């Protein structure tokens, strides 16, 4: 009898497929929590799932996609707790709704492409940043559409993700180079469109993914090239920062301590930046193309009370 | 005469209404002479003062002979409004209280024996001052206190309205370290009213002036807070003048700007230019044989002052209200979903 | 020690009507603590509180305040139990409010007794609570009849008799008048005596020959309005028939 906390349920099926990502894995674990542990009373169910979400955030704090999944699960159990079935059917009604995310959010990524293929037009040199697999889910259907384009992939120092794209869509058959991440300003005068992928959307439209998407965003603004971001609808999160600095990793982004003998010195600054709403200009979700004030309204309506 | 802005008739400087047509309450004459002569107010102090003097003027009914209480009180109270209209042009905390008050006058029924009129107007306007003002401000404190780290600074402006209690709460009731910088302007030295209270409570206040605004921002500084007089339908702020210079300087030196506001204070109207809808305020105050006497009788001289001007919504990082934080471009969704309906 | 059970069952068994206060409301509804089993707590659902969606500005005004709530479901071995107040009739509000006021005025008469005689509170509470709350309704109209019919005290024993004396001690206003008899007569003494013989049979005191301090007892505080006035009238009557002068403050 599993306890669903850390790895007795969650981290097992992350090794089943390296295509499922973190937040829908969190959705799958949280629905299979109360799919079995349903002790016929509406009180301790919500206590169990709130305890489970807080210990799962307590497992890995610096992967804020997890917070997005573990909080839209609370929105799911709140709205499915609504319609007021007196808990007599909801013990069966909520769990038969249940797996509609793993039948729904799993097949959201081609629904992204079905509305985002009509962005990359003919002969567009494209800049992507980091292994954001929804961007590749758009680009796969774009190359299957037989449309002519070129791609440029940045480095993802120190998180290594930029080396994956050049070994991902090269074998699909797209002419692609791998620029280094510092060389954006000398090339973004030539890049037609730039895509990124978020690990979170704030309450105004923000990109909380990686090391330097604020840098490539402010390069996109002072080259006046359109800065799109491909995401999907399990990436909304309540966390609305105000600076370019989020929750810390373990200390401040500006360390000034002493290296003892030979410890690592690359990851000493920040690793997850923030982008304001001005630098993004259109984001892609399951809900269509979505201007950032629309994503602000969409995350302002389902989070108030 | 090149821009002709000094002849803007949005304020009328006529005074001394001697007409005894209506029973003007002596307390409301005290309130108008307390507003217009020596300005002791912000916006929600004007709202609480107006609300708790309308409290007294409904407690002193004095109904006429043949007229029902549902058929006289709005015209009587509108003639009470007209003296404040002569005194100082109205806030949106004036207007969104008085139109709500008239709507609550409207739903009374002609069966009140003028004894339960207290129990459904006094208690209900006390519930208004509770709900749409005070516990809303308590939600402002409990929402904005999580967005201030310890050992930081705050640059307010003018007299705050709600966030004096925020600075006192984060200073004393949560004991985290904080260094408030208060800056104000000629002629309504109303930042000194914050400085006296905050330093009397024992927090590191460092007063300044807006002429020296550069050397504040060259220190260790972040988290500019701003009291609002109203927030327009677009996202343009509207507050005491000189706000927007430190707003654009604060956004220029890439440190965040916040606005502590509440959902009573959002407005339906719309403007984008600063000197369009505005208040001229008594140009004899910008003198104190003086330095100059008589801008009149000298041809080709004028003295102007402005109370209200607009920060553009590119500058405000975060408007905070009692429902939650929001970008300033998204204020019509709380114009349409929450204002009035709550 | 501090506070304990009502009626020896661990939880409010299914579909009874109790009273709670709402502690905080974030997403589950309220974490209502039960006001009858004070240290215990349950919860309640958001859609169960009214039918209307509760505003946050409405959510803040309600917390801490107490109300009435029927109970839907209960785990017998877990304290994680639900409440309900959408399915509460209007009469049941007043009925359970009267029952809980009854409960508080029979708890306050034993709290200081157990915590000032310094004994375990639950044992003497339950030795009162078996026969008086099982025979008929509990301790309020049991104890209003216990001070006149003493068979309640001998029906069951308390472990000490000092708490017995304190419970007998717990459950079991002057209007001042400075009437000035300013008389200048010969039959005045008699008059005064006569006055005494009707106004006292409430608390009448001699100060001197002229001044008299009489503190007339009132029951509704307003029932001594009809007493003082009567006394005054009597005084007025009295002195015209004898020869002197009485003046009343």
């Amino acid at each position: 009898m599993s306890e669903f906390n850390i790895t007795e349920t969650y981290l097992r099926f992350l090794e089943e497929d390296t295509e499922m990502t973190m937040p829908i894995a969190a959705i799958e674990a949280l629905v299979t929590l109360l799919r079995i542990k349903t002790p016929e009373t509406a009180a301790e169910m919500i206590n169990t799932i709130k305890s489970s979400t807080e210990e799962l955030i307590k497992s890995i704090p610096n992967s804020v996609s997890l917070r997005a999944g573990c909080d839209i699960f609370m929105r799911f159990v709140l709205r499915n707790l609504h319609l007021y079935g007196d808990w007599e059917n909801c013990k069966q009604h909520l769990i038969e709704n249940g797996q509609l995310f793993v039948s729904r959010a799993k097949k959201s990524r081609n629904k992204i492409a079905e509305i985002g293929v009509d962005f990359i037009a003919d002969d567009d040199i494209i800049l992507v940043h980091g292994y954001s697999r929804a961007v590749f889910s758009l680009l796969n259907h774009a190359a299957n559409k037989f449309i002519r384009f070129r791609c440029v992939v940045t480095e993802s120092r120190p998180s290594k993700q930029g080396n994956q794209l050049y070994t991902l869509l090269e074998q699909k058959g797209i002419p692609v180079t791998l620029i280094v991440d510092s060389a954006v300003g000398a090339v973004i005068d030539k890049v037609d469109k730039v895509f990124v992928g978020a690990e979170g959307v704030a309450e105004s439209g923000g990109i909380i993914n990686l090391v330097g998407t604020y840098s490539v965003g402010v390069l996109a603004h002072n080259a006046r090239k359109p800065f799109y971001v491909v995401t999907e609808s399990h990436k909304f999160v309540r966390m609305f920062p105000l600076s370019s600095d989020d929750l810390p990793m373990a200390g401040p982004p500006l360390d000034f301590t002493r290296r003892t003998d030979d410890l690592e010195d690359a990851l000493r600054g920040p690793t997850i930046d923030y982008t304001a709403q001005e630098y993004i200009t259109a984001l892609i979700t399951d809900l269509g193309v979505l201007t950032p004030s629309a994503v602000s309204e969409e995350l302002i309506k389902m989070w108030y009370d | 005469l090149e821009q002709s802005f000094d002849n803007s008739s949005l304020i009328s400087s006529v005074k001394e209404l001697l007409l005894n047509k209506d029973l003007i309450h002596p307390s409301i004459l005290l309130l108008t002479s307390h507003l217009a002569h020596y300005k002791i107010v912000g916006s929600i102090p004007r709202c609480i003062a107006m609300l708790e003097v309308f409290q007294i003027v409904i407690k002193d009914y004095q109904t006429p002979k043949g007229t029902t209480l549902s058929r006289n009180l709005t015209s009587y109270l509108s003639h009470q409004i007209d003296l404040l209209k002569k005194a100082r042009p109205l806030s949106v905390t004036m207007g969104n209280a008085i139109r709500w008050l008239k709507q609550e006058i409207s739903l009374i029924d002609p069966s009140t024996p003028d004894k339960a009129a207290k129990k459904d107007l006094c208690e209900k306007i006390g519930q208004f001052a509770k709900e749409k003002i005070e516990l809303a401000d308590q939600l402002i404190i409990d929402n904005a206190s999580t967005q201030i780290e310890e050992s930081t600074t705050i640059v307010t402006y003018g007299s705050s309205k709600v966030l004096t209690e925020l600075l006192l709460h984060n200073a004393i009731s949560l004991k985290k370290n904080i260094k408030v910088i208060v800056v104000d302007s000629r002629p309504l030295f109303e930042g000194r009213k914050m400085a006296e209270t905050l330093r009397n409570a024992g927090v590191n206040v460092m007063y300044a002036l807006i002429t020296s605004l550069d050397t504040i921002f060259n220190m260790d500084v972040d988290y500019v807070f701003l009291g609002a007089h109203s927030i327009l339908s677009n996202g343009f702020l509207y507050s005491r003048a000189g706000t927007a210079m430190l707003a654009m300087s604060a956004k220029r030196r890439n440190i965040p700007v916040l606005v502590c506001c509440e959902s009573l204070k959002f407005s339906q109207r719309v403007q984008l230019d600063s000197v369009t809808f505005n208040e001229l305020a008594d140009p004899n105050d910008l003198v104190n044989k003086n330095i100059l006497d008589g801008w009149q009788e000298l041809p080709s001289l004028n003295i102007v002052n402005i109370l209200y001007d607009l920060t553009p919504p590119e500058y405000i990082k975060k408007v905070i209200t009692e429902f939650g934080a929001l970008p300033p471009s998204s204020v019509p969704v709380i114009l349409r979903e929450y204002k009035g309906s709550a | 020690t501090s506070h304990c059970r009502f009626y020896e069952n661990k939880y409010p068994e299914i579909d009874d009507i109790v009273m709670v206060n709402v502690q905080q409301i974030a997403e589950m509804g309220a974490y209502v603590k039960l006001l009858e089993y004070d240290n215990i707590e349950g919860m309640i659902l958001l859609s169960e509180l009214s039918r209307r969606r509760i505003r946050s500005i409405q959510k803040l005004i309600r917390v801490g305040k107490n109300d009435v709530a029927v109970v839907l479901r209960v785990d017998k071995e877990k304290g994680y139990i639900d409440l309900s107040k959408r399915r509460v009739s209007s009469e049941d509000i007043i009925k359970c409010e009267e029952k809980y006021q009854k409960s508080k005025t029979v708890h306050s008469i034993l709290r200081y007794c157990a915590e000032k005689f310094q004994i375990p509170l639950e044992e003497l509470y339950k030795t009162i609570a078996w026969p008086l709350s099982r025979k008929f309704g509990h301790a309020y109209e049991a104890f209003k009849l216990s001070i006149i019919d003493e068979t309640v005290w001998e029906g069951i024993e308390p472990p000490s008799k000092d708490v017995l004396d304190e419970l007998k001690n717990y459950i079991s206003v002057k209007i001042r008048a400075d009437v000035e008899v300013s008389c200048f007569s010969y039959e005045g003494i008699d008059a005064i005596k006569d006055a005494l013989k009707s106004a006292e049979d409430v608390k009448v005191k001699l100060v001197a020959a002229p001044l008299y301090v009489l503190t007339t007892q009132a029951l509704d505080k307003q029932k001594g309005i009809e007493q003082l006035e009567s006394a005054i009238e009597k005084i007025t009557e009295v002195i015209t028939k004898y020869g002197g002068v009485c003046n009343i403050t």
